[PDB]
């Protein structure tokens, strides 16, 4: 038998609790093409007006 | 008996009177970022580069122009002299193009070594940038005139040394052209020694063009032969 219903009893009465997070584990949650084109953010630089290399 | 003792960040160095400021720097092993200034050139202070402060002087004189008289004490590392070079950088740099890598000269570039070290990390810079028109001096030089950082020094070579009397400079501002004014193929002797002269990209030998950077190709100390002088 290869069905989940049956064989869910089984692997969680051998040692430990099992049923929520499986082996694979890449069902939900996985997002492909990462994410819509993001803008990178400036540090204490980039904005202008004393931004003299003599005090960094 | 015709000696001046002066102080260089406050150590003591003996010099010649009539021996401008940074002939004195070379003394002690200091070296001051420069443009115009060259050891068998005449002086001119066109950039502005060689910015140095000596304390109890409200104004920054240049390396160039100053001769050195008894008393002073030459500061190289102050907060003024930093800004000062970090200040001119940025101008030098406004309205120069984009071009290291189309540029016939890599590292051993005058700009390049000393914007990394002196000049700023980032500029201001928004709008604006000059296009100048090129003009073909010479099947042996190759001339991009937009990259010239109108230094004036190839124009004293020309007028001085070599004797020729061709380049100079036309127009007023940003719109200022380096060079002969009525489109004459400039050929001459010494006229292989103007694209070593020259500190930025703008003038550069067209035999050989595009084939090595200087990082590259390892150098190796030769006399040349086919010359009487050696
Ligand atoms: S002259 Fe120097 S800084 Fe200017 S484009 Fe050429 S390599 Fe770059
Ligand atoms: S072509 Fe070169 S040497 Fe002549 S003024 Fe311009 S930067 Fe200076
Ligand atoms: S190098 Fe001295 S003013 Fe340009």
């Amino acid at each position: 038998a290869s069905a989940t219903r049956f064989i869910q009893w089984l692997r969680n009465w051998a040692s430990g609790r099992d049923l929520q997070a499986k082996l694979q584990l890449r069902y939900q949650e996985i997002s492909k093409r990462t994410q819509p084109p993001p803008k990178l953010p400036v540090g204490p630089s980039h904005k202008l007006s004393n931004n003299y290399y003599c005090t960094r | 008996s015709n000696l001046i003792e002066v102080f260089v960040d406050g150590q003591s160095v003996m010099v010649e009177p009539g021996t401008t400021v940074l002939q004195a720097c070379e003394k002690v092993g200091m070296q001051i970022p420069r443009f115009c200034y060259h050891e068998r050139l005449s002086v001119a202070g066109n950039c502005r580069m060689c910015l140095v402060e000596i304390e109890k002087a409200p104004k920054v004189v240049a390396a160039c122009a100053m001769p050195v008289m008894k008393g002073w004490n030459i500061l190289t590392n102050s907060e003024k002299t930093k800004k000062a070079r970090e200040g001119v950088m940025e101008f030098l740099l406004a309205n120069h193009p984009l071009d290291c890598p189309i540029c016939d000269q890599g590292g051993e570039c005058d700009l390049q070594d000393q914007s990394m070290m002196f000049g700023s990390d980032r500029s201001r810079f928004l709008e604006g940038k000059r296009a100048v028109e090129d003009k073909n001096i010479g099947p042996l030089v190759k001339t991009i005139m937009t990259r010239c950082i109108q230094c004036t020094r190839c124009i004293r070579f020309a007028s001085e040394i070599a004797g020729v009397d061709d380049l100079g400079t036309t127009g007023r501002g940003n719109d200022m052209q380096v060079g002969t004014y009525i489109e004459k193929m400039f050929m001459s002797e010494l006229s292989g020694n103007i694209i070593d002269i020259c500190p930025v990209g703008a003038l550069t030998s067209k035999p050989y063009a595009f084939t090595a950077r200087p990082w590259e190709t390892r150098k190796t100390e030769s006399i040349d032969v086919m010359d009487a002088v050696g």
